[PDB]
């Protein structure tokens, strides 16, 4: 065989990523710190020049013709504009339905505040001025009642994470959701997206106990079959998820019994008591900076997760 | 009151070529180089068996003959090799202290030796796969004393 | 000799090993006095041995 | 220790090493000898791990045999050749009677 | 590779029944019994050492 | 970062085995070592879905949550190249599976071994004497309901080979020969003679339910007495207490028993290597997905 | 991307310190935080499994999940240099751990504080006043059967044979566990919720698999069957009477799978560790975190 | 070195054998004797025949 060939071949096989380096000065900012922190970019002009340079074509991850990152996956989603209000900024957490006609093409997608006013029918005050009708989205569950009555609803329901791009169309709305991975935008300009939650659902369970520092704390969505409907808390924590079902076992073990002391599961399928789902861990240290969300003539308090990682996991029952 | 070091003694791996050994005489190589492309071979053989003129009275058996074909069989061998990551990062910087250039030194002939186990291995499983080929094609003597 | 000590020391292949030990010590102990008995073979004998 | 009904026969099978001749004849197949490559296939933080690919094609450019194999001389009976009846509660363990 | 393991069967039988016209093909046997109403029962055989 | 495994046929393949593994080349299955060239008896559920021996889907799970699973890439006539999933990236899968189960994107996909019989998804190689056996993939809620209605078959099967007064087998076929799922309407297949004593797949995972709902009535009320009126109230019958008539060391040993058949069934039943799709395309049935 | 805890201790180390940590090298040690340099406090589980009589699995559990986990490759004196366990990466997981419960290939390994005695697995160090305690690395079929045990001792000592319950049986040579007399309050929370749960297991449980089991013990003698003794239990006997349905089982099936997978949500508790290539000569095993 | 191979078996990695050396050490003391008397002749000093 040949030594000579293979030697080329492995001294390209080379290089890790370059985990050390012994700075001398600060102000020198020389070529070597240059290459260290250089990251390859995702987008660049459609030319000879800036694509050779920023290099989009090289196979598996990136690089100028492993490092703890991956390009993010994409959910693409076609839904009517009568459910989704375009004024809605970009890091909401989507909630796809999954229709029970074999064959439809466009979705039943929902922002968490559209998906309050199927449930009921500050928060509502804006959820009533967003989307102002409930019979556009009655519809797209239409058997609604059946289908919570019989506490079917946890296991229908595929959070697909937080949004990134939405075209604003006018008849038939397509959306850009990241279902899993790192949520960044797909713009040109490339900016943050933070998973904006509203204040009133969102709860926070590192503050609701009042020792050892995480790295990465985990997003939480919850259905809860309450009695006056169900309700969509959003629960922040840092634990194990074997962890996080028990402890919202001792969280909803007063609301268990307050479910058997207003109505009794007279059938043996009413004792099914909500479900949880991961969506993805962030930076326990700097997240969920509090701010506002702006529409034209109300706002509401809303919770932006900065930095986040999506991953969903399944629906996991609490009773 | 010392401790005497004597010596460190280390083996020179020797290196055998498959053209070297004399197992090679019972077969022909040549160096197609993209072989993953060769999807099958196909070598063909055309045998025309002659007959004799016969005197009595039997069937006549014709002009034959014989054409039959053997296809190859493609062998892919592989091997593994580790190599830590340490001395890798020691590769990939910049030596400016003794020691570190020691390390450097160290690290250089620490991957020229696992390269070296690597096609050291390759030849040593070419040569296994070669013999293996033969075995897997040789009847035993016990068959062969009849029926050769 | 490797050809019992290829794939390593098993234990069926120590006490095979063993009885070996055992074939060794009752057969070819002695190479001197019983190459008396060949005659005229003690010199290849001896020699091999 | 008198006799039953029946008389089993008793098979057994015995492991000898022999150590083979191995004959093979001049030019008995055509290799194609490919190149290496070299892939790796982990990276972890300890030690990424290279694997190298070899492909080779053998052919054989006769039709008939043209290698053979018999065995010269055996090395030793590996097996002890004994009684060791083979338990029938541990092939069929699924296997019990009334009580 | 080249040291290959054979394996060959063997086999042979326990406490079979001769036919009735017994006989011998050899003397100084001498068993201390009836021998028409003699029985097999055992096998008696020989191991690798 | 490399991900091709090549198998290496031995004798070569013979044409309807190409005609066979062509109509495969984008199925999944496991592989036993995850190294970078392999043999043939080391593929797809071969040495666990043996048809010469009893098989049982506890082994097949547990074969096939603890090797590497891999997509099929390539089929030559002498070697299969065939790339592995690792959790670090995602792949492009199509569903080629006998019983169709139509996929639905952003629906979370498992591995199941056969359950519909071996021959629909198997490969019977004449070649070499290697059965390859192809596991089911399909859709999470799917599985879960055909393992429920497989098993519940089994049962239901049993008890009226115990005794035909006991279920009929109308409509034992009536519910359980049919699943539902967004609409589509599916059919199963039913072995409805496994013979009796096990001796078929999902025989055991039956009698280790039934063992596990014998012993939860003297679990139960073990537990509750080892700790209450609330959990006394909603059996009427079962908080009627016989635990000082029951040995301790008997009740050690069916506690035990009880905890390990729990276990396993509950681990059982969460379903395996469990697959993450994104964008189910029907107009080419290719599914991108990733490992979870 | 570097994994690198160089953690400084106090105080020197002295040398019998460094035989028995050097013994330890490839093991599993957690880390109250993740921070590229620490100090001995915090490290192990030795904040919540100090020197006191009665431990706290439960919230020995509860340490383990929040917090990190690392690999420890190196020591010298003032600094054992560990490694993190980031989920992604892939490591060197030793099984240097003291009851040697050898590794299958390729499983799954569970870590879990010691069960088997304080003292089995402890580096007492003496000079920088710290006894940095490890957890233990075994295989699952092993750990929830020593997780099975705990409980069941938990609810056996307190409501009453048991000596040979807190035996372990591995194939090798059994182990004795070190086993508490309470297990605080989380212990029988997590008892309460197993009690709801298996009352609502015993209402919710179908019928013709107790006709399967009443019908099976008096016809068939089985591997499975042999713990009854011959003998139909009483309350399975009282509850066979009536007759059967499809439909009804067809529901009380639909909701014992997604209760059961809840139940073993219960016992998953305690990080879990996928391994690949394990070998018995080199104690080494390929594993990244699942 | 080791062998690369076809089949799929789990490959030794490049392996290195470290084996160290001590060595032995002898003391060796016997006991001359030498009588006194001539010891003292010898430190004297002669002027006799």
């Amino acid at each position: 065989v040949d030594r000579r060939r293979l030697q080329r071949r492995i001294a390209g096989l080379l290089p890790p990523p370059a985990r050390r380096l012994n700075i001398s000065r600060g102000s020198e900012f020389t070529r070597d710190v240059r290459g260290l922190v250089e990251e390859h970019a995702q987008a660049s002009s459609l030319s000879a020049a800036a694509v050779w340079r920023a290099g989009l074509l090289a196979p598996g991850e990136v690089a100028v013709a492993w490092s703890g990152w991956r390009p993010p996956v994409f959910g693409d989603f076609l839904i009517h504009a009568s459910s989704f209000n375009n004024a809605e900024a970009t890091g909401t957490p989507l909630f796809q339905f999954k229709q029970s006609d074999p064959f439809s093409g466009v979705d039943a997608v929902f922002t968490p505040l559209s998906l309050f006013i199927l449930m009921n029918h500050g928060l509502t005050r804006m959820a009533n001025l967003l989307y102002d009708s409930p019979a556009t989205l009655a519809d797209l569950v239409p058997d609604f009642g059946r289908l919570v009555a019989d506490r079917r609803f946890h296991n229908f329901i595929t959070p697909v994470g937080p949004l990134v791009e939405n075209i604003k169309s006018t008849y038939l709305n397509k959306i850009t959701t990241v279902v899993h991975g790192p949520v960044v935008s797909k713009a040109i300009p490339r900016s943050t997206v933070k998973v904006t939650v509203p204040q009133e659902a969102f709860v926070d369970l590192d503050a609701w106990l009042s020792q050892p520092c995480p790295a990465d704390a985990r997003l939480y969505v919850a259905l809860t079959y309450e009695e006056a409907g169900p309700r969509f808390t959003f629960f922040q924590s840092s634990r194990g998820h074997c962890q996080i079902m028990n402890i919202l076992r001792i969280y909803y073990s007063p609301s268990i019994m307050h479910r058997y002391a207003v109505v009794q599961p007279l059938h043996i399928e009413e004792l099914t008591f909500g479900a949880v789902a991961c969506l993805g861990t962030f930076s326990a240290t700097d997240g969920w900076r509090r701010s506002a969300f702006n529409y034209r003539g109300s706002s509401l308090p809303v919770v932006e997760i900065d930095s986040f990682y999506s991953n969903v996991s399944d629906w996991e029952v609490i009773l | 009151k010392f401790e005497v070091l004597l010596g460190v003694y280390t083996n020179a791996i020797q290196y055998v070529r498959f053209l070297e050994t004399a197992l090679a005489v019972s077969c022909v190589n040549t160096e197609f180089k993209d072989l993953s492309r060769m999807t099958d071979g196909k070598i063909q053989f055309r045998i025309s068996v002659p007959t004799i003129a016969h005197g009595d009275g039997r069937r006549p058996s014709k002009q034959r003959t014989f054409i039959v074909v053997k296809n190859c069989h493609k062998h892919h061998i592989s091997t593994e090799m580790e190599l830590s990551m340490l001395d890798l990062e020691i590769l990939h910087s910049i030596p400016e202290t003794p020691v570190e250039y020691a390390e450097y030194v160290g690290a250089v002939k620490t991957v020229a030796s696992a390269l070296q186990f690597g096609v050291d291995a390759l030849e040593r499983g070419l040569i296994n796969t070669v013999l293996s080929v033969k075995l897997r094609h040789a009847p035993p003597m016990f068959i062969l004393q009849t029926l050769a | 000799d490797p050809t019992f000590t290829e794939r390593g020391f098993s234990k069926t292949v120590k006490s095979d090993l063993i009885a070996m030990f055992k074939r060794h010590l009752l057969e070819h102990s002695f190479f001197l006095d019983r190459a008396e008995n060949m005659g005229s073979g003690f010199s290849q004998y001896v020699r091999s041995r | 220790k008198i006799h039953p009904g029946v008389a089993m026969t008793v098979v057994r099978t015995d492991e000898i090493l022999s150590e083979n001749i191995l004959f093979s004849s001049r030019a008995s197949t055509s290799m194609f000898i490919g190149t290496p490559n070299v892939s790796r296939r982990e990276a972890r933080v300890d030690a990424v791990t290279f694997e190298v690919h070899h492909e080779m094609a053998s052919i054989d450019t006769g039709l008939s045999y043209s290698s053979t194999m018999t065995p010269a001389r055996v090395a030793a009976i590996t097996t002890d050749m004994g009684i060791h009846t083979q338990d029938f509660f541990s092939v069929f363990p699924a296997e019990a009677f009334g009580n | 590779p080249l040291n290959r393991r054979m394996q060959y069967s063997y086999y042979f039988p326990v406490g079979l029944f001769m036919p009735n016209p017994k006989y011998t093909t050899s003397a100084a046997i001498k068993m201390l019994d009836n021998p028409t109403q003699q029985l097999p029962v055992e096998a008696w055989i020989v191991n690798k050492n | 970062m490399d991900l091709k495994v090549v198998v290496s046929l031995s004798s070569r393949l013979y044409t309807d085995e190409i005609a066979k593994m062509q109509q495969r080349i984008g199925c999944i299955l496991p592989l036993a070592s995850t190294h970078g060239t392999q043999n043939v008896q080391g593929l797809g559920l071969g040495q666990v879905y043996s048809l010469e021996t009893v098989p049982d889907y506890v082994s097949m799970y547990n074969y096939l949550s603890d090797c590497t699973l891999a997509v099929l890439d390539e089929v030559s006539v002498d070697s299969l190249i065939l790339t592995k999933i690792v959790p670090g990236q995602t792949y492009a899968i199509k569903n080629k599976y006998q019983p169709f189960f139509q996929w639905h994107g952003t629906g979370s996909l498992s591995v199941m071994p056969p359950v519909f019989g071996r021959e629909h998804a198997t490969v019977k190689l004449e070649s070499n004497d290697v059965d390859i056996v192809f596991p089911m993939v399909l859709p999470t809620p799917i599985a879960e309901e055909v393992l429920q209605k497989i098993l519940l078959f089994n049962v239901y099967s049993r008890v009226v080979m115990q005794a035909p007064g006991n279920a009929d087998m109308l409509d034992v076929h009536m519910h359980l020969g049919s699943v539902s799922y967004l609409g589509h309407h599916y059919e199963l297949a039913l072995p409805e003679v496994p013979g009796p004593l096990g001796l078929a797949l999902l025989d055991n995972l039956s009698l280790y339910f039934c063992i596990m709902v014998t012993l939860l009535p003297r679990a139960s009320m073990r537990l509750v007495r080892g700790l209450n009126l609330f959990q006394e109230m909603v059996p009427d019958e079962i908080a009627r207490i016989d635990l000082d008539d029951l040995s301790v060391a008997d009740d050690l040993s069916r506690m035990r028993v009880m905890m390990t058949y729990l276990q396993s069934l509950a681990s059982l039943f969460n379903l395996g290597p469990r697959l993450a799709t994104a964008a189910y395309s029907q107009e080419t049935l290719t599914a991108t997905c990733w490992l979870r």
